[PDB]
RNA sequence: UUGACCUCAAAUCAGGUAGGACUACGCGCUGAACAAUAAGCGCAGGAAAAGAAAAUAACCAUGAUUCCCUCAGUAACGGAGUGAAGCGGGAAAAGCUCAAAUUUGAAAUCUGGCAACAUUUCUUUUGUUGUCCGAGUUGUAAUUUCAAGAAGCUGCUUUGAGUGUAGACGAUCGGUCUAAGUUCCUUGGAACAGGACGUCAGAGAGGGUGAGAACCCCGUCUUUGGUCGAUUGGAUAUGCCAUAUAAAGCGCUUUCGAAGAGUCGAGUUGUUUGCAGCUCUAAAUGGGUGGUAUCAUCUAAAGCUAAAUAUUGGCGAGAGACCGAUAGCGAACAAGUAGAGUGAUCGAAAGAUGAAAAGAACUUUGAAAAGAGAGUUAAAUA
RNA sequence: UUUCAAUGGCCCGUCUUGAAACACGGACCAAGGAGUCUAGCAUCUAUGCGAGUGUUUGGGUGAUGAAAACCCAUCCGCGAA
RNA sequence: AGAGCAUAGCUGUUGGGACCCGAAAGAUGGUGAGAACCAUCUAGUAGCUGGUUC
RNA sequence: GCAGAUCUUGGUGGAAGUAGC
RNA sequence: AAACUUUCAGCAACGGAUCUCUUGGCUCUCGCAUCGAUGAAGAACGCAGCGAAAUGCGAUACGUAAUGUGAAUUGAAUCAUCGAAUCUUUGAACGCACUGCGCCUUAAGGCAUGCCUGUUUGAGUGUCAU
């Protein structure tokens, strides 16, 4: 409807077209090796860091999660150590 | 005939006692242009015309404004 | 169904793009199926038609007909075809158009573009 | 003037994609930093625990994190909150060694000159 | 066909047919006059020229 | 016709005459094509254009590509030798100046870089 | 007389930059009728603006900005009407740079010329090294920014603005790779229809083809990927260099700790507490703002800053319970066109033969336009 | 259906005023052409749950159409104590 | 010894151009030469006029 | 969802082959 | 009777409704960031095919080169991609008028204004040293 929109539709001229329209796609992750190795391309962010027992959040989460299944005193604060934590899945380990 | 041909726009409406153009405003350098004049606005406005440049500087753009030659 | 979201089902954009393809698409949307004998001998299935291709009428009144195809007219998305015209009013035979895909190529006309685009698409020679 | 919704599940999608974008860049480490635990200030929420803007500089230095490295690995910095009471402080503190419990730092490069 | 302009290609239609009209009409006019100036030659276009019927061009049996 | 590829491997001096000639050629044919002259007189009138518009590109092309030699490697050249990307884009700051840095800033990423680490569940 | 410095100049000296256009969404200066609106004027970008508290609060306190929800159509103003904000819940999160303290055991700083050496989205782009000149002590670097910090002392932990190579992981651009009936009968000008027998489906989206085609054609699915061109991201690994006699974080103190003025503010006039003019004009535990009606909080008159946010314009893309040629853009075609006006401006009407022009040969009447015999078509009641 | 015979039978719409009348509008035909959308408030009805009720600011999630559907962390509105 | 909350439909009502149409405002910015003319605010209006569809 | 709005757009009548040129 | 008038029907005109169509509009959503003194937007004049009341292009005038596809248009192309060349007179428009009128240097190169950094040549009863 714009003159400079109606100018290049009585041209000859093809039109400058590019395809970039893919939604559903998420990113291919650069940066760790080991995590793109053992990253799934179809899984949410979410899905992936649990299943590499990661966290995705070190804070509370502002939904509800996803339930697939059925599912069956200063002192001794500053003093206290704790001795790391386990690794829980084998990427971890890694 | 009040008017002649403009050396700027090229419309009949060059006033010749005041020496300034009715349509485009010549000689002044900003063209004249008012937003009360919407349908005024674009009969001249970009795309009216050829956009040699404009159109250049559009294709150039996906590959970056590259130069040289391919191996 | 389509999935991408790169490919458009809207009928006012396909029949544009259709009717306003530059002759480089146009080429390739005048293709024909190849006979029995050459698609199991050029492992291909279709192919864009070209000039001196010797093809057979499928459809359409002029079915059966054989013949070279003397000129691809791309501006009308119609092959002329040997010696399958129609009489004029004043006796001159008017050539007679029929699409690419109405016609099965029996012959091709091989040259080293055609043998390279052969093995292109997966084909023995 | 009215303002139309009409790109609110564009919306949706468009900041769920910058979550994977951005754990596409960084790709084992959390898409959040970590919040201090702190009281609305208020009587009507302040029996309510909310989360934090960043830890306080005498919360990091008793849980051994220096200033400097603690945005580093995570930790925000809030030079303007203070700890009036050591309620405050022991709850932050003992978020930021849990944190520190989980924290796996991978190691860098260093340029070591041959010479002394 | 090549003009999609509705006016337009009518004014295209009209001069053709205007042109058309006018070129028939001098090749009659000349062939008119050679053809008094020698009665031969109306007998060879009458002869030879004979309108087409769909009897005379019925097919073959 | 005249094939490209060919064309650029003549000396400078030989392409002149050779548009030259091909000048008066078309300026003669177009003299008698104007007191008649078949369809196919046109024909040759186009192949002549674009062999003089092919005999000037490689006159231009090997003049530009001297002025490229000859200024390699010097401060200031001519603008037609310059880049044209977009006016902006020239004015901007260069990736050099872009990164630039204080030695504040240098201690502060060469001692106290962002670190990569990981959060186990 | 000469020289240094300052000042005024000049030069078609060398090297740069500004203007104009577009402005849907920024931000300003304005400004009617009836709204802090239209219009006018100025200035930008892919976002802009804002922004690391001279901020709230009165609590167990919060903690840059922006945006959304809520607060709330509430308080307040003034009955009507105008109409917020703190808290709370979300999206995104990132912090910093100077001025003011002597490098004084060493202007440690920078532009330019010239000469080499590299480098390139690039013979078009960027630098590096050397030398000379200039800038600069009326102050260029390092150091410091109140969250601190300096100087000493101390024993813990630290460190590249370098340049190659290889591979992997990404992004962009351009090629390339692709399953299955046109089998039989009937109708028809045409089979793409009907009936029979089949086939392929990670492909039964859509379009084309002489009538409703998954299998005739382009495509579609595979593809959230194989395979090649070339460009470049951040990393990893491994060489070669590394000006470390160096530079940092965290301990400690019988030593120090600079903080922005015709500005704050007071009085008086307008616009709308803000802003501005005018007269006057400060302070150092001072000053601002709150709760007290002493306490709390902040640290102004200097500067930068991604993201979440906006977007009727521009470059593309996919859609639709939308309109279907007096509709939908004024414009499905010639459309801001023809045309109208001295000019500012105003501004239409107008889509469909057929599958194929096969667009009616030929004979004949007429000055011609045309007519009549014919002829094409499945149909000229196309 | 056309027409004839017998009987009857005014021109509609608006406005006026007591109904009128009168004055207005109407050459004919086709197409277009007028209580709509939205934000509040109240009523009634239906439906879900019920001392509770309300998913859709947002997050999660959705492999095939992904602007849908599905799930809900912390608040909050109204109601009640 | 609580009866409400949410959604939908209906009806009424108050705002938005607000059933459609019909008088010139006024203002802002221009054109031409006091007056004239043009374009936007602006769907500024008619206590009313006419019309308002099985 | 129309018969009206001295309704909008288009088409076509009687006046009328009249007034007239 | 006939004419005229009227009604009905058939055919022929006139008209362009209805139906069906649709490379158009409208609306929503999504990605992206790219004008100009290295001469833009806009205007004018040419070129060659034409139907221009359209398009493309710029004296290299439907463009040339390069990469292609591979045989048409109706190494081919009224083809695609596109990194190289060319791009008339104008216009912020720039030697002065607005095509003339000019200047300097070697037909060509040039010759606008403001401002910033530097360079060079000068002047000053400026201040000082000899
Ligand atoms: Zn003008």
């Amino acid at each position: 409807a714009n003159p400079r929109q109606r100018n290049k539709q009585r041209s000859g001229k093809p039109r400058l077209t590019r395809r970039n329209a893919n939604k559903k796609a998420k990113a291919k992750i650069y940066g760790n090796f080991v995590i793109q190795q053992n990253w799934d391309k179809h899984a949410t962010l979410r899905q992936n860091y649990a299943r590499l027992g990661l966290l995705a959040t070190p804070n509370y989460v502002t939904g509800g999660v996803e339930k697939l299944y059925p599912d069956p005193t200063l002192d001794d604060v500053l003093d206290k150590e704790i001795s790391i934590a386990p690794a829980k899945t084998e990427v971890v380990r890694q | 005939k009040s008017h002649t041909i403009c050396r700027r726009c090229g419309k009949r409406s060059f006033h010749i006692q005041k020496s300034t153009c009715a349509c485009c405003g010549y000689p002044a350098a900003k063209t004249r242009s008012y937003n009360w004049g919407a349908k005024a606005k674009r009969r001249r406005t970009t795309g009216t015309g050829r956009m040699s440049y404009l159109k250049k500087v559009h294709r150039s753009f996906k590959n970056g404004f590259r130069s040289g030659k391919p191996a | 169904m389509k999935f991408s979201r790169d490919v458009t089902s809207s009928r006012r954009k396909q029949r544009k793009a259709h009717f306003g393809a530059p002759s480089s698409v146009r080429r390739v949307l005048m293709s024909a199926p190849l006979s029995k004998e050459l698609r199991e001998q050029y492992k291909i299935r279709s192919l864009p038609v070209r000039r001196d291709d010797q093809i057979t009428v499928i459809r359409g009144s002029n079915k059966g007909r054989e013949g070279k195809i003397t000129s691809v007219y791309r501006k009308k998305f119609l092959l002329l075809i040997e010696r399958v015209t129609r009489e004029k009013a004043n006796g001159a035979s008017a050539p007679v158009g029929i699409d690419a895909s109405k016609v099965v190529i029996t012959k091709l006309h091989l040259d080293k573009d055609r043998k390279d685009l052969i093995v292109r698409k997966g084909g023995k020679v | 003037y009215v303002k139309t919704w009409f790109n609110q599940p564009g919306r949706k999608l468009r900041r769920r994609q910058a979550r994977q974008t951005k754990a596409a860049k960084i790709a084992p480490r959390p898409v959040e930093a970590i919040r201090p635990a702190v009281k609305p200030p208020t009587i009507r929420y302040n029996m309510k625990v909310r989360a934090g803007r960043g830890f306080t500089l005498e919360e990091l230095k008793a849980a051994g994190v220096s200033r400097r490295v603690a945005s580093t690995i995570g930790i925000p910095v809030d030079h303007r909150r203070r700890n009036r009471s050591e309620e405050s402080l022991q709850r932050n503190v003992e978020r930021i060694k849990v944190y520190l419990a989980h924290l796996i730092v991978f190691p860098r490069k260093a340029g070591q000159p041959k010479k002394g | 066909g090549k003009i999609k302009n509705k006016i337009v290609r009518q004014q295209q239609y009209m001069k053709a047919l205007h042109q058309k009209n006018k070129d028939k009409l001098e090749r009659r006019k000349e062939r008119a006059k050679e053809e008094e100036k020698d009665p031969e030659k109306k007998r060879l276009r009458l002869s030879e020229n004979i309108p087409a019927t769909i009897e005379s061009k019925r097919v073959y049996d | 016709a005249l094939k490209t590829f060919e064309l650029r491997k003549q000396s400078q001096e030989n392409l002149a005459e050779q548009l030259q000639e091909l000048r008066q050629e078309l300026a003669s044919l177009r003299v008698q094509k104007i007191a008649g002259g078949s369809g196919s007189k046109l024909s040759k009138i186009k192949t002549t254009r674009k062999d003089i518009a092919r005999i000037l590109t490689v006159i231009n092309e090997s003049n530009r590509l001297a002025a490229r030699e000859a200024y390699k490697n010097k401060k200031y050249i001519p603008l037609d030798l310059r880049q044209k990307k977009t006016r902006a884009i020239r004015r901007a700051l260069t990736p050099y100046e872009q990164s630039r840095k204080t030695l504040k800033q240098i201690k502060k990423e060469r001692y106290f870089p962002l670190r990569k680490y990981a959060l186990k569940a």
